[PDB]
């Protein structure tokens, strides 16, 4: 309150979030959707005001066309993006941007054209006194107190692999995978439907999100687990629906997370994501490979499914040559680790020296962001 | 029916104040309006803000620790009024604020005033340009209860509506 | 993030002392600092040296024969600290000394202090002007183990980390 609390806006494909410095997690989380007339608006009196940002738009999905301001970690349409920032400060955070400086997150290997322009909008469109751009993968490795290693980041909307050595990400070790958090929620509903439950409208899609944090589990061994499931017994697990019925989930408890590990269930011929992390290591320098195994960090969106840590150890051991130690770094606050890293180092006093200010932008121009980082 | 009232500029003026907070110093953070009462003035031609009745966030620190109770006291089923209240609640990480319009439309209230109010909800929210969430009760028990405010939230991830009642 | 702390001149002063040894007579060779503990003082504005906690090479002769153990004892995962330690190890010809910065960044340490420490590694080594080799562990077992110190060396040509453990 007063000095410059630091407003942090975290952007991704979906499930964006924001808060204040000194916090242990972000204050508010909202959906990333924008809607305007679709199918002529659905009948009787069309024209009105339509550009809805937030979860109010989710209900309105049938009558409004949704466009993604962010496609898999990048921004293609700026008009949609501006509405999100307006709505976040004025309606979601309910704090004036003018008193508090804003920090914006970025996807790894973010294109250069976008980087100069986002800075440009903050200074003239919202007149923000200070802002900074950070990488979600860098902060997560940073949070554990380790600068050398490889981080598998489960984003709220997109999953990126970004090995980090001395603050520098490896361009030749980074790959983009599109399954992260929101996509799994779609998937969970899809398999739930197969057993015998009715899902035909986008309105009830949101309901399975609640299901995801409470009921997503990872099995120690998938095939052995499948045999246990057929008998049922204690496998079935209770869940709460707003109406009152409880949808029982038995062998779906472990199978859902498995899609990341085993894409074949989806219908994809693509290699599993854990394997994908392994390819990055193979490409990496041989001498530091042993260090990388002891430097692995799990953070973000859907990594919080219980039993996931146990599964990771097993697959990596099978994938790895052998004869060596594999260690996984597990921070208690892994779900909020991406946001948490950004929040704390934004108000100390010596971070004042380092801020990119509005006044500086006016002088040098767009070129300034490239010049002061490292 | 469609929209009983057209707007008198008064509601927008007070609503605008809440939207930007209109605060900087410690002196006016506590003078911010947690809740505001809206009603339609006589003849019901115009919709305005009631000077006499309002709730301040500063009150929790100043002298009253339960703003959401004072509201219950000053909202008889005997009178039908329109209100804006800030959620100001904690969900297991920290706390934010949801803008909610509180509709007080008691069935038992004097029919003459209440009937225009009931018919005017489309008109009143028409100027609200669609509002996020709403709470509506026609009796003291629904307005009094912690759970109704918590229902909006979801209720399975909220241990403390005001940091103590739940 | 980039560099959480800017420097308070204290670290450079103590580091400089280690670099030249600041010793001649037998009296001060044993008072040379095998290991020094560095931390950031309250408010974390400045980085300094801790007066209370340090390790001397003279200790091995004076009374403690395992400096690399005392360090393990005085570095709880409970507190997150920065440290400089001299390798002082034998490789089958004789022994030299590698300057290594020891990063103690336990995940389990109090979050408030630890988080600034974690974010400050680029800033702390920024004043280190690039450091030769480093050892980092977030738990007692990695700090305790002889092998981690030996890993830096190579490990296939070192029979005696301290002249006895390996």
């Amino acid at each position: 309150d007063d000095d410059i609390a630091a407003l942090v806006v975290d952007n991704g494909s979906g499930m964006c979030k924001a808060g204040f410095a000194g916090d242990d997690a972000p204050r508010a989380v909202f959906p990333s959707i924008v809607g305007r007339p679709r199918h002529q608006g659905v009948m009787v009196g069309m024209g009105q005001k339509d550009s809805y940002v937030g979860d109010e738009a989710q209900s309105k999905r049938g009558i409004l066309t949704l466009k993604y301001p962010i496609e898999h970690g990048i921004v293609t349409n700026w008009d949609d993006m501006e509405k999100i920032w307006h709505h976040t400060f004025y309606n979601e955070l309910r704090v004036a941007p003018e008193e508090h400086p804003v920090l914006l997150t970025e996807a790894p290997l973010n294109p250069k054209a976008n980087r100069e322009k986002m800075t440009q909008i903050m200074f003239e469109t919202f007149n923000t006194p200070a802002m900074y751009v950070a990488i979600q993968a860098v902060l997560s490795l940073y949070a554990s107190g380790r600068t050398t290693g490889i981080v598998m980041d489960s984003g709220d909307g997109v999953t990126h692999t970004v090995p980090i050595y001395e603050g520098y990400a490896l361009p030749h070790a980074i790959l983009r995978l599109d399954l992260a958090g929101r996509d799994l929620t779609d998937y969970l509903m899809k398999i739930l439907t197969e057993r015998g439950y009715s899902f035909t409208t986008t309105a009830e899609r949101e309901i399975v999100r609640d299901i995801k944090e409470k009921l997503c589990y990872v099995a120690l061994d998938f095939e052995q687990e499948m045999a246990t499931a057929a008998s049922s017994s204690s496998l079935e697990k209770s869940y709460e629906l707003p109406d009152g019925q409880v949808i029982t989930i038995g062998n779906e408890r472990f199978r859902c997370p498995e899609a990341l590990f085993q894409p074949s269930f989806l219908g994809m011929e693509s290699c599993g994501i854990h394997e994908t992390t392994f390819n990055s290591i193979m490409k990496c320098d041989v001498d530091i490979r042993k260090d990388l195994y002891a430097n692995t960090v799990l953070s973000g969106g859907t990594t919080m499914y219980p039993g996931i840590a146990d599964r990771m150890q097993k697959e990596i051991t099978a994938l790895a040559p052998s004869t060596m130690k594999i260690k996984i770094i597990a921070p208690p606050e892994r779900k909020y680790s991406v946001w948490i890293g950004g929040s704390i180092l934004a108000s100390l006093s010596t971070f004042q020296q380092m801020w990119i200010s509005k006044q500086e932008y006016d002088e040098s121009g767009p070129s300034i962001v490239h010049r002061k980082c490292f | 029916m469609a929209s009983g009232v057209a707007v008198s500029d008064g509601v927008i003026k007070v609503f605008n104040d809440m939207k930007v907070r209109k605060s900087s110093t410690p002196e006016e953070v506590k003078k911010r309006k947690k809740a505001v009462l809206f009603c339609l003035s006589e003849d019901k031609k115009n919709i305005i803000l009631e000077e006499g009745k309002e709730i301040l966030v500063g009150d929790v620190g100043q002298t009253v620790d339960d703003p959401y109770a004072t509201f219950v006291k000053m909202l008889p089923d005997k009178d039908c009024r329109y209100a804006l209240y800030d959620a100001t609640y904690e969900t297991k990480e920290s706390k934010k604020e949801d803008l909610v319009f509180i509709f007080w439309a008691p069935e038992s209230a004097p029919l003459k005033s209440k009937m225009i109010y009931a018919s005017s909800k489309d008109a009143i929210k028409k100027k609200l340009t669609g509002i996020k969430h709403e709470l509506q009760a026609n009796c003291y028990e629904e307005v009094k209860d912690r759970c109704t405010l918590a229902e909006k939230l979801g209720g399975s991830a909220v241990i403390s509506l005001e940091g103590k009642p739940l």
